[PDB]
């Protein structure tokens, strides 16, 4: 009964829901803005729509126009959203359209031009939780019912490990094992599959499994100079195996302060911040400090 | 609007009091005169 | 690998790559009303007034003084309410600190000719300076009307200093002081009271600048200098 | 724009690592910074300065 | 000497003026004594 | 430094009441 | 319908939702589990009763000519809409 | 040092000259202090 | 117990202690790691552990007891021969990179302390820090 | 690598570390004008964090009653 | 004022070479992560 | 323990 009703309602709501693809960036001072409310800053900067002077200028008309402009910009944030397009779609006097467009553009709410590939990403105080943005249910999708009937459905979910993942709009689904890496035996050109024999002295030359079984390395190396490592094994986020920790330590030993090369030596599937954190929080000395004191 | 400790690799370390009980891989073939 | 690898994206200017010039950022942040942005912008404005006051001169950037006045007049209300424990909340402390920062910015700018010329032509700032000076006179003469609560003395201290500096500057632009001038009486009371040295020297400069174009026969401010002050 | 503006790369502002709140260390590091910036700007511009020590 | 030689101990202190004049009845005498001390200092130094 | 927590709680209870 | 002035889809506004009824926040299962779970939710308090403009009629119109029961029904409808505007 | 892109009716040359003047006066004051 | 439990006197070190604020007038607290004796002892222990780790053999395979399900035929390679060797190497190298971790840690700590009054709210908002930051910027 | 051995001195981190919570804020100056100059400005409190009387009370509590 | 002053007096407790030399304050299990969270920024500024 | 006892006794004497 009501189970199928809520199921069809979730289906319809998810079919007609705007899926976000590009990230939207606005300057920090435009943090008072809400799409569903009007702020004092908007009423001071636009006194004509609220002083009840005219009939063509009502708060409803202003809100509808600005919401049209905001949605149109947010749906394609790479373009510029010229005034003429808005004017062709909206039915106000051109002066009001221009004033609203200029006001929204001053506060960076639309047409905020940056190049977001030149700035770092941080973490705010509010973080690390479940956030549920609760938006009203759409009409025209409610069921036809010819007792109460509350609804608290959940349409779509997204999980992120860091804030950088949140900004780049990269979910754990595709981010987990997006691409791969290729290793090549130092003796024969053939590539090693599923396993490689890392040289503990050369620290750059890896061997096939077969070329290691048959002793096809140099005559100054013994079989004890090589160690067996995996290739396709990626660990779930926040889980460092012993092989990865050894590779991290070797990378730090070779490239002392070149953390990009270090993070690449571990396998590339871990960002640099995780490498720095893992090296910092390491109880290397705790046992001896504890036993002496 | 817990303390995660550094691993205690006990299999690697050696017995301190009676070192005649370590695994044969860790012992030193020098107390029974088997070096040469 | 990334849609940014189009030829169209090879011609971007260097001016927008950051998003907003810092002057615009500070102005808009002050315009917002969010307290964090307000504090950030006020710290930056103070640093600029101290290390590069020619970039934010009150002449080249009009409509800069109104914002500072909006931050400064509630300071007048607070100071009037400063004779008792009244900073219980954190919003009160934040408003007080914003007022003090705006006042210091104004003083640092008033250290320049164009900025002080713009400041003189403003009734609000002069009225605020006079209000603070009359409060200082009430503290100095030991009046029973308004008695400073010592738990707030610290705040008041800083306040007074900034005010006097401002007065000093504008003292050059009210040069001929008439008989019943409140500035002169407040300053002579504070001079007879204080034990600070910076304050004494500032008051002496301010008094010597309020007597530039004055006649001896004509009744002027120099008749408010009793023998006690001259003897001092 | 009724008032033509330009893109002006602004002046370098003094920034010390550890701000000690007193005038001694501040004045030392600040004199050093002032002399360095004066030298840099004299190298940039075709001009000379007086009193540089 | 041309400067007042900053020192490490407090060299003076204000006298509080917010005490009730009825309860404290010897502030006037203390202020009179302070004025006379200042006058003697002026006369000697002159 | 534990007495002061009880003192602060007492002062808060004082602020709660009306005829106190 | 894809409009060309803005190069953007246009769907009847009914299929879309109108406003945002605040937010909701909680915590993860374990400490140090620094992850973010962003998800949307629709809320439909009393989906059986439709909404009308009854929250707009001033009291000075329907009052003084009504039965007690009709007055209670009017008040219930208005309060219902006002509360449905909440989370 | 920190550099902040800005905008003003001046040009780069006049701004550099004003900076030279201000820094020269400030260095003279700091030298006269000691 | 019955009478006043404070009994303030004119010492200001017993007075401050009786009201909680005892260490709050000293610059830095007292710790154990500040003496050269404990440092020499810790260094001795670390050197001994590194000695023991380096005196291990290189050929240090491990029989894992789960190789039963991997029907090794004297030609295959066991997928777990290097598990104690990897742990030994990890511990040894981590013990040899101690000073590097110390240096990076102290860099982080210094660069996060120098900005206390600018990044921490209850320190940035006290009247004394605000007054000091204003006093520095007096033109 | 250039990284030294972990047994080589020094081995301590916070040997010269100073938290901003101890940075010696500015206070009053307490000038001294001769001996018979009593009509003289005793203080110089321009960029102070705390006023004169409170600084004097601090000095009294911590130093004036040390004996 | 008492609450604020107590908060201020507890702003330098993990700066004593004991919290610094042990892995406690660097651990992620800390509910307050005001120390490690800076790393990213500190890395982008090159200071670190 | 006894601290709460002393504090509450003091508060009761103050309020009475
Ligand atoms: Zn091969």
């Amino acid at each position: 009964n009501y189970e199928q009703e809520a199921q069809k309602l979730e289906e319809k709501a998810l079919r007609f829901l705007a899926k976000q693809t590009h990230p939207v960036i606005i300057p920090s001072f435009a943090s008072w803005f809400d799409i569903s409310k009007i702020h004092e800053i908007e009423k001071r900067s636009n006194p004509d729509f609220f002083n009840d002077s005219s009939r063509f200028k009502t708060p409803k008309a202003y809100k509808d126009t600005r919401n049209f402009i905001i949605n149109t910009y947010r749906l394609s944030p790479y373009e510029y959203l010229t005034i003429t397009a808005v004017r062709r779609n909206v039915a106000m006097d051109v002066a009001s359209i221009v004033k609203i467009h200029a006001f929204l553009e001053k506060w960076g709410l639309i047409n905020y031009q940056i190049d977001p590939r030149t700035k770092p990403s941080l973490i705010g105080p509010s973080f690390t939780g479940h956030f549920q943005v609760v938006l009203d249910t759409p009409q025209g999708l409610k069921p036809f019912l010819p007792k109460e009937f509350p609804v608290n459905l959940t349409i779509k979910k997204n999980v992120y490990d860091s804030a950088q993942d949140f900004n780049a709009l990269q979910d754990e689904s595709r981010n987990s094992r997006q691409i791969h890496k290729v290793y090549i035996c130092h003796t024969c050109g053939n590539e090693s599959i599923n396993v490689r024999y890392h040289n503990l002295r050369a620290r750059d030359t890896n061997l096939c499994s077969r070329c290691f079984q048959e002793g096809h390395f140099g005559a100054n190396f013994q079989s004890s100079d090589f160690i067996r490592l995996e290739n396709n094994g990626n660990s779930v986020k926040k889980n460092w195996s012993d092989q990865e920790m050894l590779l991290l330590l070797e990378g730090i030993e070779m490239y002392e302060d070149q953390w990009e090369k270090i993070a690449d030596h571990v396998g590339g599937h871990k960002r640099v911040e995780d490498c720095i954190e893992k090296f910092l929080s390491l109880p290397i000395e705790d046992n001896y400090i504890r036993e002496v004191v | 609007n817990v303390k995660k400790e550094f691993p205690v690799n006990l299999t690697i370390k050696k017995n301190v009091y009676d070192s005649a009980q370590d695994f044969n891989a860790l012992q030193d073939e020098s107390r029974n005169s088997r070096q040469i | 690998y990334s849609l940014a690898n189009f030829n169209v994206f090879q011609s971007l200017p260097k001016e927008t790559a950051r998003g907003v010039d810092d002057l615009t950022r500070m102005e808009m942040a002050l315009l917002s009303g969010i307290p964090e942005e307000i504090k950030w912008s006020l710290k930056k404005y103070l640093t600029y007034s101290n290390k590069a006051p020619y970039m934010i001169s009150l002449r080249t950037l009009p409509d800069l003084l109104p914002l500072f006045k909006t931050f400064i007049l509630p300071l007048e209300r607070i100071v009037e309410g400063l004779n008792k424990s009244s900073i219980c909340d954190s919003k009160a402390m934040d408003s007080l600190q914003m007022g003090l920062n705006a006042l210091l910015i104004l003083r640092n700018l008033a250290q320049d000719t164009d900025s002080v010329q713009i400041l003189v032509k403003d009734r609000e700032i002069k009225s605020f300076i006079l209000f603070i000076l009359k409060k200082f006179q009430c503290v100095a003469t030991g009046d029973n009307k308004w008695q400073l609560y010592e738990g707030n003395a610290t705040f008041f201290n800083e306040l007074t200093h900034y005010t006097l500096d401002l007065m000093e500057a504008i003292s050059s632009y009210i040069a001929p002081a008439m008989k019943d001038d409140h500035y002169f009486q407040t300053l002579v009371s504070i001079l007879n009271y204080t034990k600070d040295r910076y304050m004494v020297i500032s008051i002496l400069r301010s008094l010597s600048r309020l007597l530039v174009r004055s006649k001896a026969n004509e009744e002027s401010a120099a008749d408010n200098l009793d023998h006690k002050t001259l003897s001092l | 724009s009724s008032t033509p503006l330009n893109w002006v790369q602004g002046p370098a502002i003094f920034h010390m690592l550890t701000s000690p709140y007193t005038q001694d260390e501040i004045i030392n590091h600040e004199m050093n910074f002032l002399k360095g910036r004066l030298l840099e700007l004299q190298e940039i511009t075709g001009k000379k300065i007086t009193g540089v020590n | 000497q041309t400067n007042p030689v900053p020192v490490t101990y407090p060299t003076d202190a204000y006298i509080p003026t917010y005490l009730p004049d009825d309860k404290v009845s010897n502030l006037a005498d203390l202020k009179k004594l302070i004025e006379m001390d200042s006058r003697l200092d002026l006369y000697l130094t002159r | 430094s534990k007495l002061m927590e009880c003192v602060n709680d007492a002062v808060q209870t004082l602020l709660q009441g009306d005829d106190k | 319908l894809r409009d060309a002035y803005t190069n953007i889809l246009h769907i009847p506004e009914s299929t879309q939702s109108t406003t945002v009824l605040g937010w909701r926040r909680s915590k993860n299962d374990s400490p140090s589990d620094t992850s973010i779970v962003y998800e949307t939710v629709i809320h439909d308090n009393d989906l059986n009763k439709p909404k009308t403009g009854l929250s707009e009629i001033p009291k000075e119109i329907y009052e003084d000519v009504v039965d007690e029961d009709v007055l209670r029904a009017i008040t219930e409808q208005q309060n219902f809409e006002k509360c449905n505007e909440y989370i | 040092a920190v550099f902040d892109l800005m905008t003003s009716p001046f040009t780069q040359e006049e701004v550099l000259i004003k900076e030279i003047d201000f820094l020269k006066n400030k260095l003279l004051d700091l030298q006269s202090l000691q | 117990s019955e009478k006043k439990p404070i009994k303030i006197s004119a010492d200001f070190n017993a007075k401050a202690k009786s009201l909680g604020l005892e260490s709050k007038f000293s610059n830095a607290t007292k710790t154990a790691l500040g003496d050269p004796d404990t440092e020499i002892r810790i260094s001795a222990r670390i050197s001994n552990r590194i000695n023991e780790l380096e005196r291990l053999p290189a050929n240090l395979g491990t029989y894992s007891l789960d190789d039963c399900l991997e029907f090794i035929t004297k030609d295959d390679l066991s997928s777990r021969m290097d598990t104690f060797k990897i742990k030994a190497l990890v511990e040894l190298k981590s013990l040899k990179l101690l000073t590097k971790q110390k240096s990076i840690r102290q860099k982080l700590i210094n660069n996060v302390a120098s900005q206390a009054h600018h990044n921490i709210p209850y320190l940035r908002d006290s009247p004394f820090t605000a007054a000091a930051q204003r006093s520095v910027q007096i033109r | 690598s250039n990284i030294p051995d972990p047994t080589l001195p020094p081995t301590e981190m916070m040997t010269r570390f100073l938290h901003p919570n101890w940075y010696a804020l500015p206070t009053t100056v307490w000038l001294k004008y001769g001996n018979y100059n009593s009509w003289a400005p005793s203080f110089n409190e321009n960029g102070t964090v705390v006023d004169s009387t409170t600084r004097g009370l601090i000095w009294l509590e911590r130093i004036g009653y040390m004996d | 004022s008492s609450k604020q002053n107590e908060l201020v007096l507890q702003g330098d407790q993990y700066f004593n070479e004991d919290a610094a030399r042990t892995s406690d304050i660097y651990s992620n299990n800390n509910n307050d992560r005001s120390l490690m969270g800076n790393i990213s920024l500190l890395y982008s500024q090159g200071r670190l």
